[PDB]
């Protein structure tokens, strides 16, 4: 409200509110998984450091690919989101529990570190009139594939 | 007659409760004026002790539920108005039901505080 | 209904309305409490610029007696909604035009009032993006730009506003006479018994050198224009508080009085419409006639 | 705040038009006239239900002795038409009027008021709200 002009400051609560409302956005149901995997992610401020154009692009790398295995630094044992059947699990034991509590932080923290590092570094590297194009492209079909 | 009376009384000063929670925004408490600092403790008192805890609710919420005799709130709230009760804590006064159940919550957070404190000079 | 909606098309701007003139107070409300410090540090460093200066002169000698063009600088807010300020300024130099007034104001809303005002005389002003603290820098520039505006000037005005309160915001006067007239008065001073409590100061600067002098009289001006904006500043932010205030008031008795005609048209558009259907209703059964019965009326 | 005559009798006139049940003839016409003469000017505005109620129902120069009017008492209800009939400005009940005012405010201003501006104890503010309270609703 306070927004409309006055360089409206960036705390917490509306670091995180911004990515919540950019990842309402969305085209085609989501399986629950993917969506209360994505929206605890974002309560627990791992997305602090996402800019917010590229947050649709940070849930499709988490939802439909999966940073630690590419990299070979996955750790975790069971937790993966390529598992669909974690779905009725994470229904019957909620995310803070700890049996899935404990990966559920580490797979999130190493996807984060991960994309931080390879990924948003090279969009905020982008000049060039091709680049900036496929880059738009790429946020716009993410913001509906997922 | 003494109803009529206290009833106003606290209206009047929920209603001045009001304008100074309104020019604190502009200045800060530590302007407001002695008498209009000890009317916005009063008045936060009151609206703390306007709550109740309902019998009805003494299973899903846990609380023993109180039922506040008229003659017991209109003394209550009179001598709330005066000032006699300026030493009680805020919290003191919510969730409670007549002025004895505020000197007993009041005595139970002054012993618990007390405990606190020497369980740290302990350590 | 179109009608009906005009009026909701109506509330609706003012209710968006209402929310940007609020976000204007939260603005100034920041602004108003990180320059209410000033408040607690003013009244010290203009001690000796009074001796300087303050010289409590009739009104009409000073200037019916103008030889030399007469300098004024008001000061000015350069947005608008600050109140009436920018209006008493404006009553304030017009009460003293005369043939050797030359203006020099300051603020966007000085220059636009006083260049369709007073084209000729309006010489240029001087703006400052609110966006630094008023410091020595900004009053130099002033002081300069005057002196190149009318040197051989009799006297350099400022008026500015006093903060006296939240609610109170005085017009004050800073006049400032010129090297010549400035150094003789200080030789009067100092010699004569006249002027007794400017006979020591006035001593005390003879003793020195003449650049000495010189530099003390700019940089006592430049302090006495670093205190008036500074103070127009304060008496801006506190006026536009209250205006706004105004503002918001005035919109929301507005959208209280379009909100009652909107509910009193939707009542009158119901009954209207339910009125035209029964209209029609009751036409049609008057004009339908029973007929004849036709029934065994004997067998009853 | 600029408070000019016109200010202070409006003011006056305004506290006085409270009321809960009908004032007699005599009761009212008597008070406006002595607000409207400036005689509740040094009356603070709180106290002016209080100082219609001591002049209706009660009377101050008979209680402390420096009362000398031969007919205008106010405890006399029979006055009512002979007011109704001549006018409070006649020269048979003027100068009795302003004499019996006169000695109204001055004792009012000299005991009542007098205490009642140096009232801090907490008792006594509540005391004084009461009292307040019962006079506005009783004339
Ligand atoms: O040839 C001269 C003579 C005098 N002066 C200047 O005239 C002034 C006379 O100054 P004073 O006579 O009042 O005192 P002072 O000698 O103790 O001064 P300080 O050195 O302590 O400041 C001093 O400020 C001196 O420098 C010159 O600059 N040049």
């Amino acid at each position: 409200a306070d927004s409309v002009g006055g360089q409206q400051v960036q705390t917490i609560p509306m670091i995180r509110g911004a990515r919540f409302v950019a990842l309402f956005n969305q085209k085609q149901p989501s399986y629950f998984m993917n969506a209360i995997v994505s929206l605890y992610a974002c309560l627990n401020g791992y997305l602090d450091d996402v800019k917010v154009q590229y947050v649709k692009f940070y849930e499709y790398l988490l939802v439909h690919r999966d940073l630690g295995i590419m990299y070979g630094t996955a750790k975790n044992k069971f937790f993966y989101m390529y598992v669909q059947e974690l779905n009725y699990l994470i229904r019957f034991f909620t995310l803070n529990s700890p049996i899935l509590h404990g990966e559920l932080e580490e797979m999130l923290k190493q996807h984060t570190h991960l994309f931080l590092q390879h990924y948003q570094s090279k969009m905020n590297a982008i000049k060039s009139e091709k680049d900036v194009k496929a880059l738009k492209n790429l946020l716009y079909s993410c913001k509906r594939a997922v | 007659v003494d109803h009529y009376n206290v009833a106003q009384d606290v209206v009047q000063m929920l209603t001045k409760y009001r304008e100074l929670q309104d020019i604190i925004a502009v200045l800060g408490i530590d302007e407001l004026s002695e008498e209009d600092k000890l009317i916005v403790d009063r008045a936060r008192k009151l609206v703390k002790f306007l709550s109740q805890p309902f019998q009805v609710a003494e299973v899903f919420t846990g609380m023993t539920g109180h039922y506040v005799q008229l003659d017991d709130t209109i003394d209550s709230f009179s001598g709330l108005l005066m000032g006699t009760y300026d030493q009680v804590p805020e919290m003191a006064f919510y969730m409670v039901g007549g002025i004895n159940s505020v000197l007993e919550k009041a005595k139970k957070m002054a012993e618990e505080a007390a405990e606190l404190e020497k369980m740290r000079r302990a350590r | 209904s179109g009608k009906l909606r005009l009026y909701k098309e109506k509330l609706e701007g003012y209710n968006r309305f209402y929310s940007i003139v609020k976000t204007i107070k939260m603005v100034t409300l920041a602004k108003y409490r990180a320059a209410q410090g000033r408040i607690r540090t003013r009244d010290f460093s203009l001690r000796y610029t009074e001796l300087a200066f303050s010289k409590p002169q009739a009104s009409r000698d000073a200037v019916v007696a103008a030889k030399n063009a007469l300098v004024y600088i008001p000061i000015t807010t350069n947005r608008g909604s600050c109140g009436a300020l920018n209006s008493n300024i404006v009553r304030c130099i017009d009460s003293v035009v005369s043939s050797k007034m030359v203006l020099m104001p300051v603020g966007k809303r000085g220059i636009d009032s006083f260049s369709k005002l007073y084209p000729d005389e309006f010489r240029y002003g001087i703006i400052n993006d609110m966006k630094e603290s008023m410091h020595f820098g900004y009053a130099t520039f002033v002081i300069e730009n005057a002196y190149e505006v009318s040197k051989d000037a009799d006297r350099y005005q400022v008026i500015f506003n006093r903060f006296v309160s939240a609610g109170v915001q005085r017009n004050a006067v800073y006049n400032i006479p010129s090297y010549e007239k400035w150094k003789e008065d200080l030789a009067d001073a100092a010699s004569s018994d006249n002027q007794k409590n400017r006979y020591l100061f006035a001593n005390a600067l003879q003793n020195e050198e003449e650049q000495l002098i010189r530099d003390f009289f700019d940089f006592h001006a430049a302090l006495a224009v670093l205190n008036a904006v500074g103070e127009n500043e304060l008496s801006e932010q506190a006026a536009r508080l209250v205006a706004v205030e105004g503002q918001l008031t005035n919109i929301s008795s507005l959208q209280q009085r379009t909100s009652s005609l909107y509910n009193k048209t939707r009542q009158f558009g119901i009954t209207a419409a339910l009125i035209e259907i029964l209209s029609a209703m009751s036409s049609l059964e008057g004009n339908a006639m029973k007929g004849v019965r036709r029934n065994k009326f004997w067998e009853g």
